[PDB]
RNA sequence: AAGUCUCUAAGCAAUGGAUGUCUUGGCUCCUCACACGAUGAAGAACGUGGCAUAAUGUGUUAAGUAACCGGAGUUGCAAACAUCAUGACAGGUUAAUCUUUGAAUGCAAAUUGCGCUAAACUCGAUCGAGAAGCAUGGGUGUGACAGUACUACA
RNA sequence: UAUUACAGAUCCUAAUUGAAGUAGCGAUUAUCCAGGCUUGUAUCCUGGGGGCUGAUGAGGAGUAGGGUUUCUGGACAACUU
RNA sequence: UAGUGUGAACGAAAGAUGAAAAGAACUCUAAAACAGAGGGUGAAAAGUUCCUGAACUUGCUUAGGGUUAAGGCUAUUUAUA
RNA sequence: UAAGUCAGAUGGAAUGCUGCGCGAUUCAGAGUAAAAGCCUCGUAUGACCAACCGCAAGCUUACGAUGGACCGGGGAGAGUC
RNA sequence: GUAGUCUGCCAUACGCAGGAAGACCCGCUGAACUGAAGCAUCUCAUUAAGCGGAGGAAAAGAAACUAACUAGGAUUCCCUU
């Protein structure tokens, strides 16, 4: 149960604060965890997704293809990948859209940013687990 | 008409340049439909009254 | 093509101003011929243009500003321009030690009654 | 008689467009039904609240008052 | 004593938008704040985006520019730019720029009417133009004028 | 616990019947024939008959008002009984 | 806001395709962006003010009644009292 | 800033169904192709390191300020009550 | 004649006033419907509308005050009277 009042319970403000949210929290909204190669290299479950990286989905028509993200979207709040296309009746290939709390991540393209991001968030799962005492 | 001010050529020209069909990219873009342009008339029709 | 605004400071300003002229030019050719040739390309060449004209306009009124402000600054009733911007209401409102000084005969008293610490014993 | 043939010489203007309202400035009296202009303040009355607020701030764009609102609520939150 | 007519029922449809389910909208109660304006407000008009009429940004620096703070494409098509930074942009402030108006204030106004100016400013080649000035009322100071008002010395 | 049960209020709002393929399609000189363009014209254009308006003219032009109705090109879902 | 009035003023209607546009290629009849018919997309046409799709009214098919305006109730061997 | 995108069947999609694990100072809530403590944002809760760290007014050791008593005094709002 | 003052008017230097908003607040002005089963005093009401003016609150406020006691001690508000 929350204690901070100024944080809103009710479900009509907080879908509200959640699709007309500034642009910062839609890109760590816009997130997903990392395939188990990738836990023990970075030390970190949880990463927001860009157009640098590629990604994995388990469960669907498209199941079980790597492919690099072509394009985000925070408006429509899902991602773009390559290789995920059905064509039209048209021979013309569409890339189809996916939400990337279904899917891995597979590989990662390092940024400045990026890598302050990480050794962020290794020092704090270090104090976090140190204090909970696993 | 003829001899109108400045201020009421002014008029006549926005009134007329505003009346046009909506585009079509607006529908493309936002994918809301139904949209009409609400300054649109027939100068028949309704008189601006300006 | 496009250039910073980090950079544009450290140059004089009558090299601004030949920069200024020779960028405005090149705008106005372009809004002769996009009547003509119209098409892509030429459109963000008038945008970017545009632009950077702004930065050149920008970047000399800022070296005005704080060159001219430093000739006005520490003397008696400046320019209107070079004042802060402020309220109506907390320009007209008077300085807070005009409306908290003391009378004579209160601030001499206030040598000797004025609001002292004390405490209790347990 | 009263009705359609006396509607015929109905070709000109008891009011016209006003400076400060831009909206029914009457053209022989010389002010504007709606505003009051010229008169230096602005119409309105309390038996046509619904009305005014049509008019009054808000319903404009409100281009240097809405970032003295946005300082306000910085200061306290 | 005829019926493709008319009357009633059932099944499949046409018309119509009820019912049911949904909800980024209201309504109320409580909390905090009110620090708008001659430094040109509120309100009005017109501009301005690559395809933009309304609204929203914004004012020939016109979907913005500069600085600081965020920190990677915030949407259809088209185009350009940017990646461990010389730092993408629908992010958020502050400061510039700030069209015609409006208390509106050089004199007017159903008019883009009719003025005025020591220097400096900026183009223009001594002398024109633009830019920027010039309102009313009252306060303190400064100056000038008016008087068979009071008074001294002639 | 309540904005709690409807056939009526010349009730409110929204949609829909019969009457009914019925009443009716007026006012304005008058249309006819051959061609052109077309899937398709008495009607849109050409040519030729027959007519009307008959200088206060459905002629040529302006105030007030309207505000792009002007002009060229393409178009017929609707409108111009 | 649309819209009304010379004016002060007055003031509506209008939400929902699907998980994702995958928003219906190409062929046939046709003068044809008329209108369908094949064939496809999707789990399902849900096919563009498209979820569910009630009533009134209408169409088609099937079954009976009809000189008693029609309907109701009671009784049975269901067209009579 | 905790802990399963666990295994099996069904399905266009699993968060539901059957069975076994793990978290909690966090089972408020939302997003996610279907009902989610453990898929994502959060929530909880203390720890962490930058920014500041100043505006006026009064001080600061005694015939300086304030008060009591006693001695000797002045006055207290006019077209107003 | 000149040199002080008094009074008036004009010009100029520097900051100030106006306009917006007005629920709450302060000062004026001021209705009637209504109730009295009529209606005129009375009531609705020292209310609505109107005019003038402030602030984040305003206004009030330091006794020509209560009291009759075993005495209280500026103003404002809540409970009761």
């Amino acid at each position: 149960v929350k204690t901070n009042p100024f944080v809103s319970s009710q479900a009509r403000k907080v879908r509200k604060s959640y699709f007309n949210a500034k642009k910062d929290a839609k890109h760590v909204a816009m997130s997903a965890p990392l395939s188990k190669e990738l836990q023990e290299a970075n030390g970190i479950k949880r990463l927001p997704i860009r157009r640098d990286d590629e990604v994995m989905i388990f469960s669907g028509r498209m199941q079980n293809r790597t492919g690099k993200v072509t394009a985000v979207k925070l408006s429509e709040m899902r991602i773009y990948v390559d290789t995920f296309t059905t064509e039209k009746i048209n021979g013309q290939a569409v890339s189809f859209p996916v939400h990337p709390s279904n899917v891995v991540i597979t590989k990662l393209k390092m940024d400045k940013a990026r890598k302050n991001l990480i050794e962020l968030r290794r020092l704090g799962r270090d104090q976090i687990l140190a204090k909970l005492g696993h | 008409a003829a001899h109108k001010t400045l201020r009421t050529k002014r008029i006549l020209c926005k009134a007329m340049k505003v009346n046009r069909p909506m585009p079509q990219f607006i529908r493309q873009m936002t994918g809301v439909r139904h949209i009409r342009n609400p300054l649109t008339r027939h100068w028949r029709r309704r008189k601006m009254n300006i | 093509g496009h250039l910073k605004g980090k950079e544009l400071i450290k140059k004089t300003r009558q090299e601004l101003l030949d920069e200024l002229a020779g960028l405005e030019k090149k705008l106005f050719e372009l809004k002769g011929q996009k009547a003509a040739s119209a098409a892509a390309t030429k459109l963000t060449e008038i945008k970017n243009t545009r632009r950077d004209v702004a930065r050149v306009k920008s970047i000399l009124m800022v070296s005005q500003r704080k060159a001219l402000q430093e000739k006005y600054a520490k003397a008696k009733l400046v320019p209107i321009d070079l004042r802060k911007h402020q309220e109506k209401s907390l320009r007209n409102k008077l300085a807070p030690k005009y409306a908290n000084k003391l009378t004579a005969q209160e601030s001499r008293r206030h040598k000797c009654l004025f609001e002292r610490k004390f405490a209790l014993k347990a | 008689g009263a009705g359609t043939p006396s509607f015929g010489p109905r070709h000109n203007k008891t009011h016209t467009i006003c400076r400060r309202c831009g909206n029914c400035f009457h053209i022989q009296k010389s002010k504007c039904a709606k505003c009051g202009y010229p008169d230096a303040t602005m119409r309105h009355y309390d038996w046509e609240k619904k009305a005014h607020r049509k008019r009054a701030q808000g319903s404009g764009e409100m281009r240097h008052l809405k970032v003295t609102f946005a300082k306000l609520q910085r200061a306290y939150a």
